């Protein structure tokens, strides 16, 4: 709460970018703004989105910047998580504690439980991420949780 | 640069005051009026020629361009797009296209399999 | 690594699915879906709510519902995390319904055998799967509970162990209504026992004839004949205190058996409700010499007696057993000159022979029939009577200063008789086997009636809750000690009150000397015995002057309410009723035995001297003569079946099996169980099941993580306790740390999940704004195109470029 000038920036000039690929008109699609946040930092969930507009339609609400801008103040406090809580995750599964996960298993988690993702997704960024496998066709989720977290942009 | 200062011969005084063409352009149609002419301030000259004509050509990009502009939407370089990709990407995108501006665009827009290619559209669109 | 499990163990103890691998279930829905108690069934499992008012309205599986529930009644139980156990103290959620299921989910999930702390509930599957074998007994040296999952063979085992090791005497209580198999394990066991009692010469085996186990379970329907088998509301009811006290050696080894009795329903003889039939055998019995004399078959007449139903058949009882007898102490000059002695009671069943017009006297009237006593039995006639029915009390000075009596003094007489005549059989039976050379101490299996409350109760239903209630505190004192030390073996410690002290309250309502016992006692003596008189006076106080007992309340079940006030245990309250009470605990005592001595027949002789009161007087004596013999040992505790009336080896009948636990001290065992400390583990088995809890809580030992997951929740203090390799919670604190977790993990998937799209999001972001260029390009220059081939300054440029 509260953004400045280096930062309410990058915002509009991130609203513009993806209020012009629905049609440049002023306003963006709710549904897509979730991935509107998600460029501009920040790592809001589902709900976290939907209780603060994030229609499931695409075309059902489309927020103006103002009437946007709010709602994205409040995705910032969510509940952004962290390795040891991600870590852990993975280990309530790693009947071994040696530091593994039948790739199986783990694309059971990012499928199955919680918020699924598309099973578009996960191949996906198992594959810029790069995940790998090992010849007991397990992996070592930890490097990855790393991975995940350092964003798409290295050094 | 001066395949434009060209022409000169056919259209009709002096610098053509009216119906340069018309005698000049019946030989082969059935011609137009005082519009094609109404809209040439001007008057003729050669002078804002460059101003007024031309200038309209203002975003005009290059035919390497442009064909670029499509590239970036087919990196497989299958130097094709399928259409409902593109026959969306211009209706319901960027600066989205009119129901006509549409309609006539894929007029003799070039497709096959459901395959559009860019890579003529350009040179037939310049 | 390792540990174990299975393999085969293929009793099956097995598994189904071992487990996680597949499993199917585990956002649970622990603020929604756990059973309601309904009746047909006793309780379900469900989904909730409602948020009422106010009760609810939300229901089960399969069927269902728009149902009102309230808070007394809704209950709850454990995570899957929580599912087919064994100690079943290790439980959170400790509540009467939860308990169940997972029973029952031993039947129809095949087994039948848990633990609820020291309690060895087992069931009768009474299909006798391959169970009791040896590619099962094979181990268990001095493994305990954990070491090898439920069946007895711990209580056999480490009772045995216990024994031995440590150093003192074993013992141990059987319980289980009338059904399952305790006419085994008391049987079924020993083998046991013995297997490993004599596998630590002998070699012809002709000794091994007899048999050992299958042996004194031989002399079963000479003792269980008087003995027991057939009474009303339920059919072979040994009415004794029983004890299989088997004796051990000095070594380390068996030595001997040994065995006694207590509480004979000396009643049982004199009165009887009808189907109350009295003692299987008497009819069992009544050619070669099935007359020898007097009557024969049918009550009709025979009083004491005044019959039989399916495949009950007293048959074989007979022909087969005489022999049996033979191999122990008897040569035919008892076992013949003993029989009558029984058939020497029907006589003064026939009853009756008068008093006087008006006269207080009694007549002498029959003695028609007494002749034959006095010719069975021994004496004559007649050398009774007089010191019978007007003797002379003895600094000598002989006196005969009442009628109402003799019928007493009879019944009385045929009590006491056929009590010492039992005592008798004992004396001998175990003789043969009482090698008492003494090799010191020894097991110890126990067996008695088991509390029963019911339609009606009678001065003899308040015997038995008099036994078994004083029974149990006996128990939870015992608990009230494995937990007293533990804490005490666990640095932590919380000092409280010896539970098995909270029964006493009741326990010493009656036995209490101005306790009713006594209130009830004399009042025999007392010639105003109205029964009436009995009633308030008990009152007179009680009545809003003890804590405990009540005045009856209201109905329950069909009938109405025909009461007659009410007393509570443990296993609830029960409306007792007195009434023919004074008239019964009615055993007085004769005048030489009141004869019986001599008559040179000992089998009525030395059964009488190697005054004038009743039953309960030597009840307590022997009673305490059981607890004063128990509460110097190492109890155990097995409880038994009751799955379903007609024997379908199938399974169930919760009201039926809740109807039991309701007993035991099952559901008192969670009682006092949810009282303290449950649901324990050593830290190591806690920081990893609950680490999401404080993930981002840690440094990154064990009884340190452990505190800041603890301390990190703001859990309350008091709910829980850390002794020094585990820690104690509250009751079903467990249950929330299952609630969190459970919920608290999946708020973890998602922030994933979610920091892994953000992800796809900012890695398409150039190339996202690149599209753009590359778009409001085409769009711009289409436009610019198609805005030429209509313009004219162009449309017509070049139709020839000259
Ligand atoms: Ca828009």
């Amino acid at each position: 709460p509260k953004l400045s000038q280096d930062e309410i920036d990058d915002l509009k000039d991130v609203f513009e970018l993806f209020d012009f690929w629905d049609g440049r008109d002023g306003a963006v699609d709710a549904f897509k703004l979730g991935d509107v946040c998600r460029c501009l930092g920040i790592n809001p969930r589902n709900e976290d989105v939907f209780a603060v507009g994030g229609t499931h339609k695409m075309g059902e609400k489309s927020l103006p910047f103002e009437e946007f801008l709010p709602a994205y103040e409040g995705l910032m406090d969510c509940e952004q998580g962290t390795f040891a809580d991600y870590m852990e995750a993975f280990k309530t599964f790693d009947r071994e504690g040696q530091g593994f996960i039948s790739g199986a298993e783990l694309r059971h988690v990012l499928s199955g439980l919680g918020e699924r993702l598309s099973d578009e997704e996960v191949d996906e960024i198992i594959n810029l991420t790069d995940l790998q496998e090992d010849l007991e066709g397990n992996v070592k989720y930890e490097e990855f949780v790393k991975k995940v977290m350092a964003g798409p942009y290295p050094d | 640069m001066q395949e434009m200062k060209e022409a000169f011969t056919m259209i009709d005084d002096g610098f053509i005051d009216i119906n340069d063409l018309k005698e000049e352009f019946s030989s082969l149609g059935r011609t137009p009026l005082t519009a094609m002419l109404k809209e040439a301030p001007g008057p003729l000259n050669f002078t804002m020629f460059l101003s007024i004509f031309s200038d309209k050509l203002s975003g005009t990009d290059s035919e390497e361009t442009i064909r670029n502009a499509f590239g970036m939407f087919d990196e497989d370089a299958t130097k094709k797009l399928n259409i409902e990709y593109i026959k969306d990407l211009l209706e319901n995108m960027g600066d989205n296209f009119n129901k006509d501006e549409m309609r006539m665009t894929f007029k003799e827009a070039p497709v096959e399999g459901g395959k559009f290619d860019y890579v003529r559209f350009v040179a037939m669109i310049k | 690594m390792n540990i174990d499990f299975n393999d085969p163990d293929f009793q099956y103890l097995a598994v189904d699915r071992k487990k996680m691998m597949k499993e199917q279930t585990a956002p649970f829905d622990g603020k929604k879906n756990c059973w309601v108690p309904d009746p047909k069934e006793g309780f379900a499992s469900a989904e909730i709510q409602s948020s009422k008012g106010e009760e609810i309205t939300v229901k089960i599986v399969s069927d269902n519902s728009t149902r009102t529930v309230k808070k007394d009644d809704i209950q709850q139980m454990n995570p899957p995390k929580f599912e087919k156990l064994e100690d079943m103290a290790n439980m959170t959620y400790l509540n009467e319904a939860s308990v169940l299921n997972n029973l029952r989910g031993r039947y129809t999930a095949g087994l039948i055998y848990t633990y609820s702390g020291l309690f060895c509930i087992a069931v009768n599957p009474y299909r006798r799967l391959p169970i009791y074998t040896d590619s099962v007994i094979a181990k268990y040296r001095g493994k305990r509970k954990t070491e090898i999952p439920p069946h007895l063979f711990s209580v056999a085992d480490n009772a045995y162990q216990n024994m031995v090791t440590d150093r003192e005497n074993q013992s141990c209580l059987i319980t289980g209504e009338s059904g399952a198999g305790k006419t085994e394990n008391t049987k079924k066991v020993i083998m046991y026992l013995a297997k490993v009692a004599c596998a630590v010469e002998e070699e012809e085996a002709d000794q091994k004839k007899g048999s050992l186990e299958d042996q004194i379970i031989q002399a079963n329907p000479v003792l269980e004949a008087y003995g027991n088998a057939k009474t009303t509301r339920n059919n072979n009811s040994s009415r004794f205190g029983k004890f299989i006290r088997i004796h051990f050696g000095p070594t380390g080894k068996i030595a001997g058996a040994d065995i006694e009795t207590y509480l004979l329903e000396k009643s049982r003889v004199t009165y009887q409700q009808s189907a109350e039939r009295n003692y299987h055998i008497f009819y069992q019995i009544c050619p070669e010499l099935n007359e020898v004399m007097l009557i024969t078959p049918d009550s009709g007449l025979y009083s004491f007696i005044n019959l039989t139903v399916d495949n009950i058949d007293d048959v074989e009882e007979f022909k087969l057993c005489d022999e049996a007898f033979d191999i122990l102490g008897f040569t035919k000059e008892e076992k013949t000159s003993m029989f009558k002695c029984t058939a020497s009671i029907l006589h003064m069943g026939e009853m009756k022979f008068k008093q006087r017009p008006r006269e207080e006297q009694a007549e002498s009237d029959g003695t028609a029939e007494a002749e034959k006593v006095a010719f069975l039995c021994g004496i004559n006639a007649g050398d009774l009577l007089k010191a019978l029915l007007k003797p002379k009390v003895k600094g000598t000075e002989m006196v005969t200063k009442n009628l109402q009596q003799v019928i007493n003094s009879v019944g009385a007489l045929s009590k006491s008789l056929y009590d010492r005549m039992f005592n008798w059989l004992v004396k001998r039976v175990n003789r043969t086997l009482d090698t008492k050379a003494k090799r010191n101490y020894y097991i110890g299996v126990l067996d008695i009636a088991g509390f029963e409350i019911f339609d009606f109760n009678s001065f003899e239903q308040l015997c038995i809750n008099y036994t078994n209630e004083r029974l149990q505190q006996f128990f939870n004192h015992h608990m009230f000690v494995l937990e007293q030390e533990e804490y005490k073996k666990e640095g932590i410690q919380w000092e409280f009150i010896d539970f098995g002290m909270d029964l006493q309250m009741c326990i010493d309502l009656i036995e209490k000397p101005m306790g009713i016992l006594s209130i009830l006692e004399e009042e025999c003596m007392f010639p105003k015995a109205d029964d009436k008189s009995f009633q308030d006076y008990s009152y007179q106080n009680h009545i809003g002057k003890n804590r405990m007992f009540t005045k009856p309340g209201k109905p329950t079940r069909p009938n109405q309410g025909h009461a007659h006030f009410e007393l509570h245990h443990y296993a609830g309250n029960v409306p007792y009723s007195i009434a023919g009470w004074l008239d019964k605990n009615k055993d007085p005592i004769e005048n030489v035995v009141s004869l019986l001595a001599v008559s040179k027949e000992p089998l009525v002789a030395e059964l009488f001297r190697a005054a004038f009161q009743t039953i309960s007087a030597v009840h307590r004596e022997s009673l305490n003569k059981l607890m004063k013999n128990l509460y110097s040992t190492h109890p155990h505790f097995v409880r038994c079946i009751i799955p379903n009336e007609l024997k379908q080896p199938g399974l169930v009948d919760a009201e039926l099996v809740l109807h039991q636990l309701q007993c035991n001290g099952v559901l008192e065992g969670i009682r006092i169980c949810r009282k303290g400390f449950p649901s324990r583990l050593i830290y190591s088995e806690f920081k990893q099941r609950y680490s999401i809890l404080a993930p981002n809580a840690i440094p990154q030992d064990g009884k340190t993580v452990s505190e800041k997951i603890l301390t990190g929740l703001q859990m309350d203090p008091s709910e829980y306790r850390l002794g020094t390799t585990k820690v104690f919670f509250k009751a079903g604190v467990l249950g929330n740390l299952e609630e969190m977790r459970d919920e608290r993990l999946s708020k973890i998937i998602s922030m994933f999940q979610a920091h892994i799209r953000g992800y796809l999001i900012r890695k398409a972001y150039k190339k996202l704004q690149d599209q753009r260029i590359g778009l409001s390009v085409i769009q711009r220059n289409i436009r610019k195109w198609l805005v030429l081939r209509n313009w004219q300054w162009w449309k017509l440029y070049a139709k020839v470029k000259p």
